[PDB]
């Protein structure tokens, strides 16, 4: 008689950096719970996580780790009524920390071609400029 | 041809009536001079002579008996039914100038009623099969008129190879006693294993059967 | 005076000669008087053989027997004799004598008592005794017991049986003596006595003696008297030691199925070896008198079975069967003949796998005991500090090559109770210990804890190039307790335990207390070709969150960077340069022309 | 009554043109539509084709596979389904939220940025000096 | 025959009566010859009373029986007779009487038998008989058993004795009666038998019968025979079952002691417990006849002991004394006194080795046997399985500190025989081992033997992400024999154990009986930068050159993929390319300054 | 005083010689009216009169018996010595009208050769102990001369108390046999334990000795 937002499907994070889950429900302030667990069909059953803070439930990992890998899905209880979330993904991918050279490939391989169309250009008026001088002095010194 | 005194086979009374016994001659009739005798033969063997002499009487017989000449028997009318009357009679005349006697008489006095008869059978021991022979012994007690003997029937079979019955004697109590015989051969026991005893006593069947393994 | 007569009484006399009987009469004048013989058959009637006047004279004799009569009588002796001559085999009757008063009424007066005479031509012999004892067991006290002694033969019909109880004391309510009976030969009578079980069960005369006055010799029969049984019996199967073998070599056969609650003397005691039924080779001993003095009759009966070494060592189990009254008392024992002197005294205590404490959630304490001799007493209870009763399993391993057995006790408590390094006491009270030996199981003090770091290798191309299989190594390093468990997945799928190997954890080098292990899992070719995903899941105990997951296929490339390059902008610029190059090389080239011109 | 779809291995880090298992397990029976989104755009129905898209039913069960996985492919996917029940109920999956990996060997992006780095510096200097040259040129040609 | 002079046996008349005798004479004229008695007492001569002339007359008589007449001898059948008179003390003699021919020689003819005439002042009693069987065993065949009845208390009346075995047969020679002795007024005499054992063993007569003919009367008497002297008894005692502590059944268990083959009645059996004597709880059960048949043979005793339980469990051992004729055996039950195995003589087999193979090209086979208690007696040598014997060299070291020594047996024959499995067998003997230890060994089960297949592996980048350490790990699969030897070399030196760590042997799965290992080189970081020489190797028994090695070294090996490196190359080649188009575009900007400056 | 005759006690012979009887008187001389008679006493209690009359024979006597008066003396000269003379002969005279007679003279024939006596003690068994009695036989067999004596020696000191010794009989095979008696109390029997009988027969001593413990 209830339903709940599923949330993210997966989850990145830095690893080091804090990582807060969410559960997002139209109840009025139930009971939740944190069941973690592993991608596909182990023998060891779900592993319950602490109880959450917040009227939301929300988790925290202060200091997360490359263990906390997997499933991460909220179970709540809304007066003998249960209903089971779909699950986030925590995970760790240690992103580029070189932010001068104007952040996206795209950008940067755009500016490239300008560098290549721009450069040729700005090189070939000179050589205008060195025809029209040499003329003018060859009449200059006649 | 000698006198053949023919006399009863079993006369039964009983005590409040008057039981008149008769003796008829064969050669001629019986007057004043065949001296009438009656001899009573009780159960242990002591012979007492009654009426001896038709009218001629004995120092101590009772008043109760008494001899007369009814036509050409001698009768004796007794006047009542004793527990010490129930004997054997006889009748004593004179032809040929010696005493002629004959078969005698068992009266029977009905006094007390009957009882139950008591059936038990006596299988042989091991100490007689040894000999190879065998002996059943079928004793029967409580019971005022014998019954007739029974055939000793095995697997429902009656035999007649030994097979006889003794003569019922008076015991204590105003009561009878007898028993039975049956001798076998010892190789028929270990085959056969049925052996009862059949008594009929006025109507009544009282049969104790047993089995081989029941004893041992 | 009251007038008595005497007569001979039982007189043998052989065919061959001839009979002298006698009429002894007295008190009253015997000149007087005359004299009859009456006789008498044993089934037909009277007869009258002669008369004789003592005074005077002038008497004839029967018709019958004209000849053959003798009456000496003589006055003063008062007796009147009786010779008969000439003995047939019709002449075995019984004669009589009275008093024929013939100046009186002519009439009788006293008579005789008896005059036994069988004229046979046998001799005399000895009658021979035979007990009859009836089957009929008394069920109440209402049946009584109908025993007699049977006489087969004997010639003087006059013949007496006198009862005396286990002392000389003689029956007063017992007078029966049957009359005899002429079977052809001789005669035949009994003698029954009726009884009661009151006067028999509550006294000690175990047995009766009929005996018979024949002649003054007197023959003693026991006679015994059935008793009842309701009592069961107390089979004793006995085992031979094992140093009892006579002979150097191991030799010996006899044992002792003892069994002495056997009312009924015939008993049937036989010997099934596997079931089969021993023909022959066994001694039954005679059945002898247990007590004496008591009062309920127990008697004693052993019996003794001949059997070899080498049937006895091939788990051959006997049963001595006992038979009394129809039912069958089987025992059977053991013929295990081995010592058991190995026990030493050191029990140890498991804490459970961190497998089966995820799996279960419950822990399983472990009580293990070792070298027991024996297991009948074995008893292992677990308990907490507290004392707080708790239900044990109790499981025995297969015995020890050397002997010796094991034991382990399995108690089911929760985890928790392990985190908190809860004490536990396991009890066993064992017949080998001299002692109870009391021990506690509990979390080991604090250490160090570091969760493991894991790392799958994929197969190096070497490998691969032999083209037969690939083994799949994923390594796990760095965690403190040993308690690790790593599985290995097939698309999600678990793979069992025979497809692959887990060594167990050693300590990491150049770091002390840390552990490390591998594990392998072997795959063929054609597997591992089709780019299976292949992974190794790592549960442990010092994880954040108890288990985690390694992944590796055919990429070997899988590094996560979601999209930076690789864009067709690369190829463009690419292009573009080409073009720039050209470019730049052709202008230079004009340059340095128009330079020249 | 309606919403009792299950799924796989969401984030699902691949290789491109790999190979991993979809399926639709439900405790229902009926019309079935498969979608594909990706970033924030809406919602849209997929096309089956034979060795790219592979849709084998397991009764119950709506098998999926996706084979040549390029960039494009990247998002979320989830099978929907059609709930009859006279109130047009209709419910859906949670989602598969696939993901395609660059390969720098997570080292070759360091030296490619570098370098890219370098040639923008040059950028600056080159520029500077290429916008200085005209006018110092033309003020000696002019002179 | 012919007519002999007849007289009376033996007579009985009391003192105050008159005996009278008879001489009755035939077979001549008796009226013609006179008549004597002669009296002859037991121990002295001849007397003489009296005579009478039946012709003429006078009856003379002795001075000293002068009024005793006798004589009166006128009786029918010329019977001649005398009748004594005042019998006295002295009258006790024997009577005789002949024939006196006074008109001829005045000489004797005929005489009679003899005439017992004893004059007692006693009754008739009864005479009683009684066994007489000499104390000696018979030791052999020549020994004759020799007995007899002895009859005492008997009045002189011509009795004998007669001896009747069971077929009631008569003894034809062996009787020997002998005569009778006065003492005090009474006589008696005995009657012995020689036989021989060769006619009492065969047979069925297991007693003699010696009856006596006593006024017609006879009586049955009961002899024994002896038995063996002693013989050796036996002591079997058995143990109660595990199973026999049972509930019902009373006195839980019981101990029976049986000592048969004991000829010598008197035996005290006892009954120790832990060394003390036990006083009460025991029921000593009569002595009974074991087996029937002749007699000299064995009896049959059997005891009981009534125990508990508790003291059962206390390892408690009883012990059956039985003294007999002093000698006393102690038998240790419920113990493994004998019939115990124990460490014994172990001999061992090992195979050779192909270390000196290799090396001294001969292969040793030693039989290495320990638990010696001596050497003195020790015999061990090689053998073949065709009995062919072998060289073999004893070789003995120090005494062992448990007390035993050991020995060795050293042969040397050519390799190529092992290798084809011939089956070699040393032979062990020694005074402590009842049979030879003879250890049968031959080639131990070869198998594939299949040589390692090293794969060395690299480290896991995600290892080296941390920049800590790094391991670099050779898996060795794939060989047959247990024993493997992995070593790692850094430049080409051996790298010690205290680096490195590797895995023990394990089998594989897939293939039964084929083995693996394992092996990790824990490095640090910046060993990893260094790119050393990572490279370990393999010892191996199957390897052909019997060493292997992989080489997987430095900082990478190398890997082929996809088409994943391609637009890496177009990316070189576009830096290449921008790299041209600078050096171009420098080049025209120098040229252009150049030739304005 | 009467007629005493002494005659001799016992004379040795050999066959081959000839042995003398001699009868010597004492109230006078023996002439030809003393009627010289010898009788032979046979132990199968058969006398036999052989000569009987001095110079008078008899039928059935053989020709080697002769009888003579030498001086005073009855002499009997016998040729010869067979096996069938060795008994007891005696000496019959005529005094005071009457026949005397007196102590036999008993002859012995060394014919076969001496053998070995047979020693066998017969111990009481256990049923004449009951009344207080116990009697030793000892039998002595195998011996042609007659067992000289029957001395017994308890615990190495003889006792007179029921000392007798029977007469020899003339048993088969041409022996003779013989037995001693020793009639003792049964109170001396559970205290004593040495019970032999020695033998002497011509200086061989042989003696059977045994103990109590030897029989049960």
């Amino acid at each position: 008689a209830l339903r709940v937002e599923g949330g993210p499907p997966s989850l990145t994070v830095n690893l080091g950096e804090e990582a807060r889950l969410t559960c997002e429900n139209n109840g009025r302030n139930p009971n939740i719970t944190w069941w973690f667990s592993l991608q596909s069909n182990i023998t060891w059953p779900p592993v319950p996580l602490g109880p959450g803070q917040g009227t939301t439930g929300q988790l925290f990992f202060p200091e997360v780790n490359k263990n906390h890998r997997g499933l991460y899905w909220c179970q709540v209880i809304e007066n003998n009524i249960l209903k089971r979330s779909c699950g986030t993904y925590l995970r760790v991918r240690n992103p580029v920390p070189r932010p001068f050279l104007d952040m996206g490939e795209g950008t940067k391989n755009r500016i490239i071609t300008a560098e290549g169309i721009i450069l040729l250009f700005c090189a070939v008026v000179p050589g205008t400029l060195l025809l029209f001088r040499k003329r003018w002095q060859n009449e200059k010194f006649g | 041809s000698q006198a053949v005194v023919t006399q009863e086979s079993a006369l039964t009374t009983s005590p409040g009536e008057t039981v008149t016994l008769t003796c008829r001659s064969s050669t001629g009739a019986v007057t004043t001079s065949n001296y009438a005798n009656w001899v009573q033969e009780k159960p242990d063997h002591l012979f007492t002579g009654l009426i001896g002499g038709t009218n001629n009487r004995a120092p101590g017989v009772p008043a109760r008996f008494s001899g007369s000449l009814i036509g050409d028997k001698a009768a004796l009318t007794i006047t009542g039914a004793q527990t010490e009357d129930e004997a054997i009679y006889f009748c004593a005349l004179w032809y040929s100038n010696h005493w002629v006697f004959g078969g005698g008489t068992k009266l029977t006095v009905l006094g007390q009623p009957k009882s139950s008869p008591s059936v038990t059978l006596f299988p042989p021991s091991s100490e007689e099969l040894e000999t190879n022979k065998a002996t059943l012994v079928c004793t029967i007690t409580d019971f005022y008129p014998g019954v007739v003997t029974v055939d000793w029937k095995v697997d429902g079979t009656p035999v007649t190879q030994g097979m006889e019955t003794t003569q019922p004697s008076k015991q204590s109590n105003n009561k009878y006693m007898a028993s039975s015989y049956l001798t076998l051969t010892a190789r028929a026991w270990e085959r056969h294993s049925s052996y009862s005893c059949q008594v009929t006593h006025e109507g009544h069947t009282v049969e104790k059967s047993l089995s081989r393994a029941d004893c041992s | 005076s009251q007038v008595q007569l005497q007569q001979p009484g039982a007189e043998l006399v052989k065919p061959g000669a001839s009979v002298k009987l006698s009429c002894k009469a007295s008190g009253y004048t015997f000149t007087s008087y005359w004299m009859h013989w009456v006789k008498q058959r044993p089934g037909r009637g009277l007869e009258w053989i002669g008369r004789i006047d003592p005074n005077s004279g002038g008497t004839k004799y029967n018709e019958k027997f004209k000849s053959k009569a003798t009456l000496t009588v003589d006055k003063p002796s008062s007796t009147a004799y009786m010779q008969l001559s000439s003995l047939t085999s019709e002449d075995s009757a019984v004669y009589y004598c009275a008093r024929y008063d013939y100046y009186g009424s002519s009439y009788f007066d006293y008579w005789g008592q008896g005059t036994t005479l069988t004229v046979s031509s046998e001799s005399q012999s000895f009658p021979n005794v035979f007990p009859l004892v009836s089957c009929e067991s008394p069920l109440s006290d209402k049946n009584l017991v109908a025993m007699g002694c049977l006489a087969r033969d004997f010639l003087p019909s006059t013949i007496s049986f006198t009862w005396n109880y286990q002392n000389n004391t003689e029956v007063i309510q017992g007078i029966r003596t049957f009359p005899t009976l002429r079977t052809g030969g001789k005669y035949l009578a009994t003698s029954q006595v009726l009884l009661s079980p009151k006067s028999i069960l509550e006294g000690s005369d175990e047995y009766l003696v009929c005996k018979i006055h024949y002649g003054g010799k007197n023959r003693d029969l026991h006679v015994p008297i059935p008793a009842v049984a309701e009592m069961n019996p107390n089979v004793n199967v006995f085992v031979p030691p094992r140093d009892g073998f006579s002979g150097p070599a191991p030799r010996k056969s006899k044992l002792i199925c003892e069994a002495t609650n056997f009312t009924p003397k015939p008993i049937t005691v036989s010997w099934l070896k596997d079931g089969k039924l021993v023909e022959s080779g066994f001694t039954t001993d005679p059945v002898t008198i247990e007590n004496k003095g008591s009062t309920p009759q127990t008697y004693k009966v052993i019996s003794t079975l001949t059997i070899s070494e080498i049937d006895w060592l091939n788990l051959n189990v006997y049963t001595c069967r006992v038979d009394h009254r129809g039912l069958t008392f089987l025992k059977n024992v053991s013929s295990t003949c081995a010592a058991s002197p190995s026990t030493d005294i050191l029990t140890f205590t498991i804490p459970p796998s961190f497998a089966d404490i995820f799996l279960s959630k419950s822990a399983n304490l472990t009580c293990l005991v070792s070298n027991l001799a024996t297991y009948e007493t074995l008893n292992i209870s677990w308990a907490s500090q507290s004392g707080e009763p708790l239900e044990t399993k109790i499981k025995i391993m297969e015995s020890h090559p050397n002997g010796t057995f094991s034991a382990k006790g399995v108690a089911s408590v929760c985890v928790e109770d392990w985190n908190n390094r809860k004490e536990f006491v396991c009890t066993v009270t064992h017949r080998d210990l001299p002692s109870p030996q009391k021990k506690f199981i509990s979390k080991p003090n604090e250490v160090h804890k570091h969760p493991p770091a894991v790392y799958l290798l994929p197969p190096a191309r070497e490998q691969l190039n032999l083209r037969e299989s690939a083994t799949v190594t994923c390594l796990v390093k760095g965690f403190s307790p040993a308690d690790i468990s790593v599985q290995w997945l097939q698309r999600g799928q678990l793979l069992p335990q025979e497809k692959y190997v887990t060594s167990a954890p050693m300590p990491e080098p150049g770091a002390p207390g840390f552990y490390f292990t591998h594990s392998i899992l072997t795959v063929t070719e054609e597997e591992w070709n089709s780019g299976e995903t292949y992974t190794c899941v790592v549960g442990h105990e010092a994880l954040p969150h108890l288990v985690t997951e390694r992944t590796v296929d055919k990429s070997t490339e899988g590094e996560v960077n979601a999209e930076e390059e690789g864009f067709e902008n690369l190829w463009t610029t690419a292009s573009t340069f080409i073009v720039l190059f050209l470019l730049s090389l052709f202008y230079s080239t004009t340059v340095t022309l128009f330079k020249v011109k | 009554p309606c919403s009792q779809i299950w799924q796989h291995p969401r984030f699902a880090a691949k290789k491109r043109s790999s190979m991993v298992k979809f399926h639709c397990y439900t405790n229902h029976s009926g019309a079935l539509t498969w979608f594909r989104k990706r970033g924030s755009q809406q919602p849209q129905e997929l096309v089956s084709e034979e060795g790219r898209i592979v849709q084998t039913q397991n009764g119950s069960v709506y098998t999926l596979t996706i084979q040549n996985i390029q960039y494009e492919d990247n998002g979320i996917y989830f099978c929907k389904q059609k709930c009859d029940s006279a109130n047009h109920n209709v419910t859906d999956s949670c989602g598969t939220e696939l993901l395609v990996l660059g390969f720098s060997t997570l080292d070759q992006l360091k030296r490619r940025n570098t370098l890219k780095d370098g040639i923008i510096l040059i950028q600056t200097l080159l520029i500077i000096l290429f916008i200085i040259v005209p006018i110092f040129l033309l003020l000696d040609k002019d002179d």
